[PDB]
């Protein structure tokens, strides 16, 4: 019970620190899920965009509820040559935003 | 001396290209919900500029940040403890919708239904997100003044050009324009978690990010004012606050958050800073703010140091996040290349995302310039940026830091020439800059070829510690609705119990 | 009426003070995510500043005064606190809160249902909860020309004798309101109906004072958990 | 003990009514996971027939006894049901039940402490709530010979017209009671203090006898939603 | 007529390995939670066996599935409504914990405290998972029968040695197994949508896929009963029932089931199969249990027929089904090959997981034999395994089917090695089976080959239709408990808004 | 709310089918999300046993809550010939029971 918890006010308190600028506590943690349930998704599924841009970025897209949800980029291009920086990550913003079309 | 890791970030604005990538990802990810539409958790904002919401940086009207008072101790600008109480039922600082912009969306479905017979072609208009009528005219958005948007006059309204006659730069050969990606700088001494009454905003002990509970959090809105950088947005629909989470999820399992993964430009590092908790506030309330950075730095502690690492053991850093601090290139850049400064350190904040300064073509002169002491490459004195500007942004207003970053970049350009073009040794430069060769390589290594595996090294958050990750990994996710989590007590009204856990208790000990 | 009599205020008040108790701790349990202020002032700042303070001190002010004035028993310091006296005081300090927060109230009132942006975004239940507390304050303020007619404090006898009977649970509390004035009934049912109405509310922020907040360390961090 | 008298049964009443309804919907709406029978007969199968068949026959012959008994309005069919008739089948009609609960009851309370595996995996409130429901069955048959003692029905006629007072809201309802035995006072209380617990346990089942499903098609498919 | 459609599984057991890689990966995603940890959604048995739950298959014993009364209608076997409801209060069929196995765990922390100066070695002994008490030894497990574990006069109780003399087959020489996996049948007349008082299970229009609603569930645990396939297990911890959900969330997207995918035998196929809905009792009623296997076929309809493609379309299903329909290897192997068959369909719920019979090495005989009509290769008189015994299972009794299944699959076989060893054409075998080389080499493509997009042939289940997808893409997954979710009326006590949804409504129209 | 819902009772009802065998329902289906959501997890990283089997099979290891909950067979290796069926999906019970071991 989130209310019984309020009891356990005082007996949560750990260390202080930095001469009493800080309190440690011991509290619960768990409504962080709330995000980590965002973050997770179905699948991921390469793909790419057919706009005249030149850039020719492979993307990662994600499927969550059954639905495409937003996209990040594919960092697994083949390296080149140890004197060179990668190609990796790539992208841009109007790719970025892609997936804003398949049910607007 | 109790010791504490975060992933800081470093973000190395002479790389910066300005394409808001890194807030489009977060958008979509992170803010599309109807109540958050018009946050940007991450927001890139061209400077010189007033930025998002507008004039954020001026706290004298936002009252954001710490002050340091008389008496030597710190009290948020905001007020002290019943001075904040006292404003509680209407916030007098608070920032307004406008202020940041008022969100808006299109009729495209006009363009799909538009009757037959219509007497001129049909068009999408405008309509508000807040009120649902149609809007007029669009007014404003995020990023309103991107690339000099606006009036000169208007964008030198910018607080950083305080102390800087600017007349010149209204001229057109004298025209500049830089490029801030922001977030959340997930602070040692965060305002926010000092100015919310509910006590709802917290540093994770394990990996420093700063989070405002959405269970606990009342809605005061007095956090928004309480932090300098305007990051914390108040979510209208749920009349609570958010604010960018450093992407904890990824971050857990050792991933880069989104807006560093997806950086195009590749200006993004993460790495493991090691920092004495004890000592936060003696360093955040050191009488002159030019000293800040400094002490900040001091609060930072030597990964490879055996005394720290014995003392990081003790006290409950696991082994993977002290390897990672050793490969920090957020250390390498914050403490030993000294290229990286904090934001904004005045505000007395401790942030930890950090900044490289740009670089910028040379200035107008009479001639075409002569051979300097980098020959056919800037010299610092020659760069357009005011680097007063640079400062009043990143060292309070302190040159010297900035000119250091600066001139070591150019410097490192300078000895790479003389190996890739006269394939000689020359290091002149560096030598000038009290710079190695070692350390011109590990930098041009870092910041030049920047390999995925070298702009982040990111440690585990490691969730099985203290906690039970075998019946979590087993029922996690199934959100039947338990009515049993984020409570230790196991009394429930409901008569329930936990779907991820387990009750029937083992008689055999 | 000695039916409605009963009632309303030897009934009603325990169903609304079981609700209000029991509605706040299931919502606390299981709508911690509702569980907020609800500011609308970013939406739109204009007269916020005036309104709310009005409101929020006024209401206060009502609060105190209803607290000690029928809550705290006639013994106590009774020489130096009669009856009379704290009528005195309720009319004339009541009283001006009362204003204070009728002003204030009806200003956010106003926003509420003109402002585009407030209205937009509001719920049935902001709307409902502000008109009723806005009712509640008026008609409170209505009692005083009543109050006014028995100096000696002979009213505000019976009424705060109905109040300890009601939360002493000692039956037979309406024999106290015999011959009171009906205003008095009126503000009475209303007053308890808010409190049957505040857990399904933005009322519900009241708990939440952060009285905490003055004497917390400034800088929160919280373990592996 | 007339302080006690009007807390318990003119009071308490509405305390425990109130808690039961805002407790049922409140649970209905965000505890749908929880509402269950939480059948425990696949984890030991031995006695559960016999012993959950006694207790809900039984209980529902005194459920429907209750019912009728208390609810139903002196004026109907008041020349063919007088109150000592209706005592009459009370006793022995709802004896009986009462006999066939309270013996399904013990068997499953048995049951609950001492078979391993159910006592392994109950709740408290399990144990709880039929530790009640045994001892308010038996409360309710030692009630029998007190009633005997009142062929004419006089015992009843205070119980009944205590029992409508309260469910129609008419203050006074617990002057109906003067003068009959503590035994039936008890019971009373204990009833009622079921229904308080009620929503906060596994008895919600009842809110849910499945009546739709004697008239219900078969085969069910579910449209996109 | 009522088109609806489903995917449709058919398992070939001629591959079968009886691995059950497809229950550990089943187990680890959907039912490692205390409450269900001895329940197996997919579980693999060896035959001849009584399996899991112990002869469930006796329906005499169990009483599932439906019954055709004399007048003709059908009822549960269970009872008609007033009949299951007067066995509310006590299942007097339910299967005990004891008929599946009673779940446990090991000490194996003991291995590691044990305290020193132990006098013996230290071991880890067994426990209950639902007593927590010692166990002094495992009596059952789910699958104790693998690999004909058990005496054979245990084994042979297997309800499909009815009708046969058996004691042939407890002789060394005689010696057969096969195995049987199996999860949910996803039923077109399903006996547990039935049986359900509360109404909580059904199955789903879009995809057939059938759930028992977490929410409306009330636990009265008479489906587990009314299932003849016992594949609905009682969670007794939340004291609801859960069952095989197909995989919907992967299925949703076009995936292929876990237990499908990872099939490491590649035994599974999933395929779309239209159905006129409008004739399911009709065949399910049908007064011969030899004929429902047929009357199944006949409410299966001709993907590539524009009558019923014209029809599925009115019927609102998608483009893309109807295509993955007219290319479904399911469709192929059960109407058109005639491989597939039902599993139990004398249990009449129409069951839509099918299976291809096995076949088996060559029985004992005088000597090594001669040359058949498939020459080195077995003909169907030939193989070990009685085919009376596979009828049991799949046809309802009758052998027909199940030898022209078997016959196919060998001529295909006579056909190929023709081709492959001898470079001759020779369709002799195909000939007698009714098989062109056409059907035989589509046959090879999809049995033998069996490459993935051949396996797998599942569209989307579209979400997207008649629902607002976009609204939910941005707010899906933000867990924060707005309490508004699971119901339609807008109207909560807790005065919140749904997180994932637009509250504010467009004016301009 | 939910409790208000069941008043949409009958007006929930769709049209019968198979003669009166079957009833077509037009009901909420939000609770679905119940097992879409355990589903659903924050990456997949490609792994394989360290064990001596011979089976040499490639994994998706998924990560959920920040922790590794359960693995399905990567099916992407380099195909064969067309005239050889593939490697797809390979794998084994014990295999697919790896992820047990890491924090049991
Ligand atoms: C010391 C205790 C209290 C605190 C800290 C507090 C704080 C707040 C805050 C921060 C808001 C949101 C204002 C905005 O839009 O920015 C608010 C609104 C409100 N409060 Fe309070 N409050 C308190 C006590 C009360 C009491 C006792 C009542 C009446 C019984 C009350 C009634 C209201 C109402 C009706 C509103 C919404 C006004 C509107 O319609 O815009 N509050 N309160
Ligand atoms: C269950 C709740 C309430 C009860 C039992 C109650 C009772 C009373 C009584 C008995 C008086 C007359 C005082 C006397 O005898 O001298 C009074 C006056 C008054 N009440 Fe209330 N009241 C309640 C709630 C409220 C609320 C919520 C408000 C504000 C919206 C309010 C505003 C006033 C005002 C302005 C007066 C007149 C001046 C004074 O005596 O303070 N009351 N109330
Ligand atoms: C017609 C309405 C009812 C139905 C269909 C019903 C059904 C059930 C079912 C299916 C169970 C689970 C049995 C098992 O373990 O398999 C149960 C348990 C129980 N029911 Fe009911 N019930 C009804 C009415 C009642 C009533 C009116 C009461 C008492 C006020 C009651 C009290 C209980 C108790 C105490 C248990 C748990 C017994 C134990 O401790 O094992 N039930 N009921
Ligand atoms: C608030 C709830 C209840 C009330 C007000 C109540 C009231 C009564 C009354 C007034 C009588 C005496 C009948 C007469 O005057 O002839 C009685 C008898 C009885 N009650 Fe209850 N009762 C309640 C609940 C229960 C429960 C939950 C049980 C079973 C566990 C139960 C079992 C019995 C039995 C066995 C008798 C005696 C025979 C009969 O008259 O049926 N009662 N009850
Ligand atoms: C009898 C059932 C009462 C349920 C109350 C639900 C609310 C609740 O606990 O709010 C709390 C105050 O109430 C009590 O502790 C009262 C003691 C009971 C009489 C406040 O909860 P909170 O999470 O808003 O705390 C925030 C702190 O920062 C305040 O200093
Ligand atoms: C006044 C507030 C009442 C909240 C009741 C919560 C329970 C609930 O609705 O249970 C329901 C019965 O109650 C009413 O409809 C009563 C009318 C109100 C007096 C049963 O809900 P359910 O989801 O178990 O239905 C299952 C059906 O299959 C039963 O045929
Ligand atoms: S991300 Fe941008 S540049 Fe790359 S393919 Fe897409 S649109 Fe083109
Ligand atoms: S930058 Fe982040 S941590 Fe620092 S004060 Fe602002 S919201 Fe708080
Ligand atoms: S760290 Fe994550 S939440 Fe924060 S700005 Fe970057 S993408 Fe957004
Ligand atoms: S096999 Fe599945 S659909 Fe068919 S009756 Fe059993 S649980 Fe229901
Ligand atoms: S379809 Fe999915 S839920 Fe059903 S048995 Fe296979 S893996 Fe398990
Ligand atoms: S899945 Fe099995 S065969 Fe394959 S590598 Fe793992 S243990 Fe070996
Ligand atoms: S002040 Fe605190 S209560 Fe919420 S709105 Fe800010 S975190
Ligand atoms: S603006 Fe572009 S360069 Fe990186 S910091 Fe943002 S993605
Ligand atoms: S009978 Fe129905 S109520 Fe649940 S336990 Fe089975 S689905
Ligand atoms: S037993 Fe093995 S062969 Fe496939 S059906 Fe299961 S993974």
């Amino acid at each position: 019970s989130k209310f019984l918890d309020r009891f356990r006010y005082a007996k949560q308190k750990g260390e202080t620190f930095a001469d009493g600028h800080g309190q440690l506590l011991n509290t619960n943690r768990d409504w962080e899920d709330g995000y980590r349930q965002r973050w997770q998704h179905d699948k991921i599924v390469r793909s790419t965009h057919g706009v005249n841009c030149t850039g020719s970025c492979s993307w990662k897209i994600y499927v969550k509820n059954g639905l495409v949800t937003w996209e990040t980029q594919q960092t697994d291009y083949p390296r080149t040559r140890p004197d060179l920086p990668n190609h990796e990550p790539r992208g841009c913003p109007r790719g970025a935003s892609y997936s804003w079309y398949l049910y607007s | 001396m109790k010791i504490r890791s975060q992933v800081g970030m470093v973000l190395n604005l002479d790389k910066a290209i300005g394409c808001h990538t890194c807030s489009v990802t977060c958008k979509n990810v992170w803010t599309s919900r109807e109540g958050v539409e018009y946050a940007w958790f991450n927001n890139v904002e061209t400077k010189p500029g007033q930025g998002f919401p507008t004039d954020w940086e001026n706290q004298e009207k936002y009252k954001g940040g710490w002050i340091r008072k008389i008496n030597g101790k710190l009290q948020p600008r905001m007020g002290n403890r019943a001075m904040l109480l006292g404003k509680i039922f209407a916030n007098p600082h608070l920032p307004g919708i406008d202020d940041y912009y008022e969100p808006f969306d299109f009729d495209y479905q006009n363009l799909h239904t538009a009757p037959e017979g219509s007497k001129s072609q049909p068009i999408a208009r405008p309509r508000s997100l807040i009120t649902g009528e149609r809007m007029a005219k669009i007014e404003k958005g995020p990023n309103w003044e991107d690339d000099l948007g606006g009036e000169f006059d208007k964008l030198a309204k910018d607080k950083n050009f305080d102390n800087i006659q600017k007349a010149m730069y209204s001229q057109f050969e004298n025209t500049f324009m830089m490029y801030l990606p922001r977030l959340c700088e997930h602070c040692l001494n965060p305002a926010c978690v000092a100015t919310c009454p509910s006590g709802a905003i917290y540093k994770r002990e394990e990996d420093g990010i700063v989070l405002i509970d959405q269970d606990k959090c009342r809605g005061w809105r007095m956090c928004i004012t309480g932090c300098p950088y305007k990051k914390i947005y108040f979510n209208w629909k749920s009349g609570k606050s958010e604010k960018c989470i450093f992407c904890y999820p990824r971050i857990e399992a050792g991933q880069p958050t989104v807006c560093s993964e997806t950086c195009v430009g590749r200006i993004r590092y993460l790495g493991v800073l090691l920092y004495d908790a004890d000592a936060i506030e003696r360093a955040a309330s050191t009488e002159n703010e030019k000293d800040l950075y400094q002490r900040q730095l001091d609060v930072f502690l030597d990964p490879n140091d055996p005394k720290v690492i014995e003392q990081a053991i003790k006290d409950g850093i696991p082994l993977s996040v002290i390897e990672a601090a050793q490969q920090s290139p957020v250390y390498k850049m914050a403490m030993e290349w000294k290229l990286a400064l904090p934001l904004h350190p005045e505000y007395r904040t401790l942030p930890m995302v950090w900044y490289v300064p740009p670089l910028s073509p040379i200035q107008s002169a009479a001639d075409a310039g002569e051979l300097g002491s980098n020959g056919i490459l800037p010299d610092v004195e020659s760069l357009r940026i005011p680097v007063q500007y640079l400062a009043n942004l990143l060292t309070a207003g302190d040159t010297k830091p900035v000119l250091r970053a600066l001139k070591r970049m150019l410097a490192m350009r300078h000895y790479k020439r003389a190996e890739t073009v006269d394939g000689k040794v020359d290091t002149r430069a560096l030598e000038e800059v009290g710079l190695t060769e070692a350390q011109a390589q590990e930098m041009y290594r870092y910041l030049a070829i920047a390999n995925y595996e070298d702009r982040f090294v990111v440690p585990s958050s490691h969730r099985e510690l203290a906690r039970e990750a075998f019946p979590e990994k087993n029922g996690c996710g199934f959100t039947f609705g338990d009515g049993c989590h984020g409570s230790d007590t196991k009394f429930n009204l409901f008569n329930s119990r936990r779907i991820d856990a387990i009750d029937v208790t083992s008689k055999t000990e | 009426m000695q039916f409605l009599n009963m009632f309303f205020f030897d009934i009603y008040p325990y169903i609304a003070g079981a609700v209000f108790l029991i509605g706040s701790w299931l919502r606390y349990d299981y709508g911690q995510y509702t569980w907020r202020a609800a500011s609308s002032q970013m939406l739109d700042r204009k007269g916020m500043n005036l309104a709310s303070n009005l409101f929020h001190i006024g209401i206060l002010g009502i609060f105190v005064g209803h607290f000690f004035g029928m809550l705290t028993p006639h013994w106590m310091a009774a020489a130096w606190l009669p009856i009379e006296v704290k009528q005195k005081m309720a009319m004339f300090a009541g009283g001006a809160s009362g204003v204070l927060c009728l002003i204030g109230g009806v200003l956010l009132l106003k926003r509420r249902l003109f402002s585009p942006r407030v209205r937009a975004t509001t719920t049935g239940a902001d709307i409902l909860i502000l008109s009723l507390l806005v009712i509640q304050c008026a008609l409170g303020l209505l009692t005083i020309p009543f109050s006014a007619q028995h100096m000696d404090g002979s009213e505000m006898m019976k009424l705060v004798g109905w109040a300890q009977s009601v939360v002493t649970f000692h039956g037979g509390a309406s024999q106290h309101l015999d011959g009171v004035a009906f205003i008095f009934r009126l503000h009475l049912v209303l007053g308890m109906t808010l409190f049957l109405l505040f857990p399904f509310s933005r009322l519900i922020h009241i708990w939440s004072v952060p009285v905490e907040y003055l004497t917390r360390k400034y800088q929160l961090v919280r373990a592996r958990h």
